[PDB]
RNA sequence: AGACUCGGUGAAAUCAUAGUACCUGUGAAGAUGCAGGUUACCCGCGACAGGACGGAAAGACCCCGUGGAGCUUUACUGUAG
RNA sequence: UAGAUAGAAAAUAGGUGCCCGUACCGCAAACCGACACAGGUAGUCAAGAUGAGAAUUCUAAGGUGAGCGAGCGAACUCUCG
RNA sequence: GACAAUGGUAGGAGAGCGUUCUAAGGGCGUUGAAGCAUGAUCGUAAGGACAUGUGGAGCGCUUAGAAGUGAGAAUGCCGGUGUGAGUCGCGAAAGACGGGUGAGAAUCCCGUCCACCGAUUGACUAAGGUUUCCAGAGGAAGGCUCGUCCGCUCUGGGUUAGUCGGGUCCUAAGCUGAGGCCGACAGGCGUAGGCGAUGGAUAACAGGUUGAUAUUCCUGUACCACCUAUAAUCGUUUUAAUC
RNA sequence: AGGGUAGCGGAGAAAUUCCAAUCGAACCUGGAGAUAGCUGGUUCUCUCCGAAAUAGCUUUAGGGCUAGCCUCAAGUGAUGA
RNA sequence: GCUGUAAGUAAGCUUUGAUCCAGAGAUUUCCGAAUGGGGAAACCCAGCAUGAGUUAUGUCAUGUUAUCGAUAUGUGAAUACAUAGCAUAUCAGAAGGCACACCCGGAGAACUGAAACAUCUUAGUACCCGGAGGAAGAGAAAGAAAAUUCGAUUCCCUUAGUAGCGGCGAGCGAAAUGGGAAGAGCCCAAACCAACAAGCUUGCUUGUUGGGGUUGUAGGACACUCUAUACGGAGUUACAAAGGACGACAUUAGACGAAUCAUCUGGAAAGAUGAAUCAAAGAAGGUAAUAAUCCUGUAGUCGAAAAUGUUGUCUCUCUUGAGUGGAUCCUGAGUACGACGGAGCACGUGAAAUUCCGUCGGAAUCUGGGAGGACCAUCUCCUAAGGCUAAAUACUCUCUAGUGACCGAUAGUGAACCAGUACCGUGAGGGAAAGGUGAAAAGCACCCCGGAAGGGGAGUGAAAUAGAACCUGAAACCGUGUGCUU
């Protein structure tokens, strides 16, 4: 999917204001179903 | 609408008079008749040429009386009051 | 060479109205314009430059503003890395 | 050289040969400079006597007379002796 | 009829005038509306009638309603007009005379003299500007004066290439960049190749000629590539001439 | 001559100097009629009344709030001087 | 009658119906997404096929030539298999543009208010990007609520500036019951069967179609009973499946369309004066001055060869519909949920539900699961983890017809006129001033001075002190003369 996703605020421990990501895991495999590669999760590979 | 018939004009220089026409000019709306001499000069002192008016005038053939001139039935053809000549 | 006279052409910053003296005094506490005196026919032209708290520039100095920017730090709180 | 491919053309005759730009000023009155503005504006040629010399003084080639002038010959300022 | 009060900024309260428009009613107007101008008039004020002149077609009045409703001052915006002032300036510079023209000339044309630059105020091209170029007329404004003149107006007319600078040849810096790697989107990077000259290679010279074009036109003499036509060399299409 | 780097930046033999005549962070548009306890300006007449410049608190003293001191309409009712 | 604005001249056209108006069609150079290559936009350079002209080359005419994907081919080998790639063909695919409007999504600020400010607010605004529409979004209950329960969604009112959030300051702000507009509900997945497929364990199961079946008061499957029958029908092409014939209405040119005479003034009447008329038409504008009866016009009525649009009925298609019983099976998995950080819900981490995001762990299978504002119990209601859906609504670049106690040239669009122009700036971009002769051009023949310009005269016209810088023509400002005075 290969995005920046979650893109909002991160507060301190008193609150000022911080953009943020949460950049989503992606991990690169030869795909185990087609012999190519592409950017993957973790949380399908389980 | 009218092409050299007779007519009276009634509200003009001087009335009661009557004559027969010249070009129409439907943009301008100005009829060209004897009635009117504008006094023109190029270079005479003078020409008397005929020039022209707005639509003050009416038609007149079997009453010999002006009347509202009427375009009635299709047999298009004049239709006056009294009277259904051609136009 | 400019300036100055004659011919030609012809701007400007400025400008509350003006027929615009001086002294001593008063007064926002340094007056052409006020009070009291003094002298001075009306109008010019060329020069000087004391005054018009003259012009030009909503004072560059000083201060105020819970005005603003730049900069520093062992000021606060945060942050990229 | 790999390759093409039957097997040329000496020197001869004849013809065929596209688009753009080309005028003018270009140390200037025409460019930039708001002006017909004492500014800048790369490059080439650059003669004669004197001189080491593209220096200096005077002249060829050639170009110009500078887009207000006539008077008087005071202050004052400026430029020169 | 008496009695008393009536200065006044900030500011509070009250009554009022006029403008534009609307609704309704009633009226004026070429036998001259509105506006404008003049005036010695009415009202306590803001204001309003009237007479006259100019003007050349719409306007008032009473009642009430709604308003972009009033301007002397913003270092206020715009426009016009002065003041300064016929005053400073007229933008380095050597001109003079004669003869013409013309309505009219210190300034225009012609000549003679004089003076000036001369590693230049000369001659040639690039960048650049875009018809300013030349002829014939014109002088309303422009020209820092005048102007019979101009780089101003009006009409008409002018720029010629197989060989010149350039393209159909090449390329660096750099720019763009299939596929591709990256990034939230946009897009960013970059190989292949491609564009891009101030450089590299490249076939031409002298004279004459117009008011205005010149290695472009003509005059003569030359060159490169190419096609077509013609033959003196080749000989499996090998290798040999040959690409 | 041809090219590059662009403003939360660039380049800087470093001066806070240059970045299309401007630089303690360019330029145009949009947010935006930003904000201002500050200055300046606020349009037609009359009539009646008529002050204050103090107390307190104020990251407040040139601002504000409340009380004072005014006005208007009701009410009280002779309480006031 | 015509040869636009825009005069004027000359040539010509037109009842054999021009010009003009409306609809269809033909052409539609070049640049521009620009698309054969290149490119300083409107220029240059090529390629291939065919075909003009040459003896022949040069030269031309037309057509064709980009990329991407998504299909069909062949071909592919770095490695044999065969994929990456490679050459070719097809597509009305897409790219771009825009109305700065309205919608959804991505990302996403600061001045400011707080009387300062960091939590906060402004604001989830701006601008940017993306996508689609003519409307979008949302959506058919894992609700709302607590009764005599209702049974998609959206919008308007109202509840309410209430309840609540909050350095409890600034400030922010619902929802439900109720009254209304519009009213619509449907298909998959799964378990079951048939078919074909590799593993054929010769066990059946997975892979692909068709059926089959779509839910809470539980439903379907499976078994059973009837309806229907290739149709009795419902069909509904705007979801629910996707194609086509044939009538009515509106739109794009238009036509008809009642009615008045005179006297005075006047340069000219449409006014005053009188006597008359139509009215389904006294709305409006023009007409030499103010017009129901002069013209255009209006009320009303008529009218479309062709094209479009919306509607209708037969074609047209396509379809079985209920009930019981519930032995056995199925009801959407790395999902739901928890924690951790965050966002958003009016709701700031607060006791904080409910919903979404990322990492990580990690349930159940109807005697099930979720909610009912922490959390457990009883009760009540509903059944996610898959999808579609008209109207009611918001806006108007634009057109048609209309309107205004809206402006009337320093106002109003910046723009009434040849304006996004001249102009300024390298460029983004910013931005002007300037309406009126008269009724009609009848726009001053002719004389005179003058080089001309300009003027005095004569004439056109009611008026030329209306004569083109032309209605009206104020004040500043400048003059000429003059009563009084210095
Ligand atoms: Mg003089
Ligand atoms: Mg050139
Ligand atoms: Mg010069
Ligand atoms: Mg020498
Ligand atoms: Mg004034
Ligand atoms: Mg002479
Ligand atoms: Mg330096
Ligand atoms: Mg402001
Ligand atoms: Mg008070
Ligand atoms: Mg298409
Ligand atoms: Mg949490
Ligand atoms: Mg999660
Ligand atoms: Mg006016
Ligand atoms: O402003
Ligand atoms: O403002
Ligand atoms: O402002």
């Amino acid at each position: 999917r290969k995005a920046s996703t979650g893109n909002r605020r991160s507060h301190a421990l008193n609150s000022t204001k911080r953009r943020w990501n949460a950049n989503l895991q992606k991990v690169r495999i030869l795909v185990d179903g087609k012999p190519k590669k592409v950017w993957v999760s973790a949380r399908a590979l389980k | 609408i009218k092409k050299g018939d007779n007519v009276k004009v009634i509200a003009g220089k001087d009335k009661g008079k009557e004559g027969k026409v010249i070009a129409t000019l439907p943009k301008k709306d100005r009829v060209v008749v004897e009635g009117v001499n504008i006094m023109k000069k190029h270079q005479g002192g003078i020409l008397e040429t005929e020039a022209a008016i707005h639509v003050s005038n009416v038609q007149l053939l079997d009453p010999k009386t002006n009347e509202p001139t009427r375009v009635g039935y299709k047999f298009v053809r004049i239709a006056k009051k009294s009277g259904e000549e051609i136009k």
